[PDB]
């Protein structure tokens, strides 16, 4: 992707180009008259009598100084933009390269796994490795299961049905397991929870 | 006194251009399309919405499409999908993939120094 | 046109100066482009459009004040409608690329995705889930069991619906609720009224009107008076553009924060304290506003407490 699509790296090239343009503009301003008889200081000094040359030179001084201050001001603003970018890059380096971030879309789309820095001219490129669901199925669910008059809730998961039997799975991956007293916890009776479904709950101790 | 902008597919694609008058009514200025963003001359307006290519403004974009000409259109915002809300069913992943993406950030500016004298 | 409007002689003198007009035009073009990038980064985070479900009662939770109202010409929520109703020479104002309707459509898609898919749609494919179960997951995300939500589901839905109604009344009641957006509008209005007013100054010239200089003075003197006006107007434009660049940077920082909040709280559940409202964060809902975004942050806050004796451990056997 990086080899075939050069626009991918446009963010860094634009910074280079912007500074190059500013420098070329700064140089180009030296060729302007700004109202003077000539853009060249030596032509003014050779053509005019001192008191006249002083006026023409002061005019060129004003023009060049205004151009230089304009250059510095735009460099201060662009530098502030670069500082903000560098601070964001440092934050991402600390939170995603040296840790697993839980911030959504902070370091790539999907759920963050890890990241790797790469050096680039006047910048940093982060490769963000994320976990992304690929295939899904629809299952019938319920907020709780009613068994012996008490309401059973998953400890770490969701109750699903495959059309004839109820199972409990992890939320981010389909992995059906038998619903047991170890997978669920009990709180309250079967009368309070809205949409509770009647089902068997397996007790691992009863066979032994 | 509005500005004049040239909309081009690019030198390496086509030498046809469209000209946008930013705030001039087409009555004051043949594929002449009056938009909220100005009078666009040379682009053919179509009803079909497409992903934005060359932005014009106020929801209007232009692109080079098939015989070949510049087409003006209202930009599409995204693919459609079914929310499929249900009070008794959940969708759960059965498979997964690993995705790697790239984020590029500037870190530093070229260091320069200019002698005032 | 600003410096030398309808004056050939002034333009000819302006050409003796360097590429100041080019730099000023590039700066303003760059700002306008940044403003469209900011709008897309804040709102165009999801490239798939989800439809509003046919109902408003999702487990007892009433979303009628946040979802678009299809019966009005403006497909805006009651809250968005209120937000839009409260906020109100060579100078050209360009339209935004994304219209208010397009922004409302992105907001609606985000609300539909949040309601039927929770945070899942923002980090992979959207997976349908019942809303009370989405809330159960959001409660677990703050250290509260699922039984609390299900046993108190009616109370929670009622508190939520009342809180939303309170938001509508709060925004309507207080003129300053949307002060940040009005302040941005007013600052730019002042910047342009000042820039226009600068054209009436003499700057030491025989007259502030360029045509009076041209008709009253011979070229050997008219050029001097014009050069004075050129210096004054050019300085005024450089000041204006510099202030616009600084304000643009401030707006960019705001847009970046809004985009971060959008992706971390609308498309997820954040654990960052006070990042998205006071209390323990449960969920967020975006709303479009003129030149900005309004976030409704739904949080869990302890309401009643009792004092108990405690111990770090129990000694038994
Ligand atoms: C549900 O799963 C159980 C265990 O694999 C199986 O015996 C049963 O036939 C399944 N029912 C359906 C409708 O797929
Ligand atoms: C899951 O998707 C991967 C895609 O690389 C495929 O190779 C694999 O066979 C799939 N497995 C299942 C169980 O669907
Ligand atoms: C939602 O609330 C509005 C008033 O805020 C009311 O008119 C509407 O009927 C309510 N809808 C439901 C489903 O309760």
């Amino acid at each position: 992707s990086l080899s075939s699509t050069p626009s991918a790296l446009g963010k860094l090239q634009d910074v280079v180009n912007q500074n190059a343009q500013a420098l070329n503009t700064l140089v180009k301003q030296l060729s302007s008259n700004f109202g003077a008889i000539s853009s060249v200081l030596n032509d003014i000094l050779s053509r005019l009598d001192p008191p006249e040359a002083e006026v023409q030179i002061d005019r060129l001084i004003t023009g060049r100084l205004q151009s230089l201050q304009t250059y510095v001001t735009q460099q201060l603003i662009r530098a502030a933009e670069i500082r903000a970018s560098a601070n964001l890059a440092a934050t991402k380096m600390s939170e995603c390269v040296l840790g697993q971030s839980k911030r959504v879309d902070f370091c790539g789309k999907g759920y963050h796994l890890m990241s790797f820095p790469q050096s680039a001219p006047h910048g940093v490129v982060f490769l963000h490795v994320t976990y992304v669901p690929a295939q899904e199925k629809n299952f019938t669910t319920a907020p709780a299961i009613c068994h012996d008059g008490k309401a059973h809730f998953p400890r770490e998961g969701v109750f699903v049905s495959n059309g004839t039997h109820w199972f409990v799975t992890q939320r981010n991956f389909y992995e059906p397991q038998i619903i047991t007293t170890d997978n669920t916890f009990v709180s309250g009776n079967c009368d309070v929870v809205i949409g509770i479904v009647n089902n068997t709950v397996y007790d691992p101790l009863q066979p032994e | 006194f509005g500005g004049v902008s040239v909309i081009t597919p690019g030198t390496n694609t086509s030498n046809q251009v469209a000209v946008l008058y930013q705030d001039v009514n087409c009555t004051e200025v043949s594929n002449v399309f009056q938009t909220r963003a100005g009078c666009l001359i040379g682009a053919e307006h179509v009803n079909n919405s497409y992903e934005c290519d060359i932005p014009i403004g106020a929801g209007i974009c232009a692109s080079y499409q098939t015989s070949q000409s510049i087409i003006a259109y209202t930009m599409s915002l995204g693919a459609e999908n079914s929310c499929a809300y249900s009070n008794n069913s959940i969708a759960i992943p059965t498979n997964f993939t690993i995705s790697v993406t790239t984020e590029i950030l500037p870190v530093s500016m070229t260091k320069t120094s200019v002698d005032c004298t | 046109m600003y410096i030398c409007g309808d004056s050939t002689e002034c333009s000819n003198l302006l050409l003796q100066y360097g590429s100041f007009c080019t730099q000023l035009n590039r700066a303003l073009t760059g700002i306008a482009v940044e403003q469209d990038k900011n709008t897309q980064e804040v709102f165009a985070q999801v490239k798939q459009i989800y439809k509003t479900p046919p109902i408003k009662d999702f487990g007892g939770f009433n979303f009628s004040q946040i979802l678009p109202d299809p019966s009005k010409p403006s497909k805006r929520s009651p809250i968005e409608d209120l937000l839009f109703n409260k906020v109100t020479n060579g100078l050209t104002v360009l339209p935004p690329l994304l219209t208010d309707e397009m922004i409302a459509q992105y907001t609606s898609a985000l609300l539909a995705g949040t309601i039927c898919s929770g945070w899942t749609f923002g980090a992979g494919p959207a997976l349908q889930i019942p809303f009370p179960m989405q809330m159960a997951y959001r409660f677990n995300g703050i250290g509260v069991t699922q039984n609390v939500l299900y046993e108190n589901q009616k109370l929670i839905a009622n508190q939520f619906n009342s809180a939303i109604g309170k938001i509508q009344d709060s925004l309507s009641s207080t003129p300053s609720a949307l002060g940040k957006l009005q302040d941005v509008v007013n600052q730019n209005a002042q910047a342009l009224n000042t820039l226009v007013k600068q054209l009436s100054s003499n700057f030491g010239a025989i007259s502030s009107v360029l045509n009076d200089i041209l008709s009253r003075l011979d070229p050997p003197e008219a050029e001097v008076q014009i050069d004075r006006l050129i210096t004054g107007r050019l300085q005024s434009l450089q000041t204006y553009v510099t202030q616009q660049l600084i304000r643009a940077a401030e707006i960019r920082a705001s847009a970046n924060l809004a985009a971060t909040k959008m992706s971390e709280c609308v498309l997820g559940q954040s654990k960052r304290v006070d990042f998205c409202g006071k209390g323990y964060h449960l969920m967020s809902f975006p709303q479009s506003a003129p030149h900005g975004v309004v976030f409704l942050h739904v949080t869990y806050v302890p309401a009643q407490e009792k004092n108990f004796t405690t111990a770090p451990a129990i000694c038994h056997d």
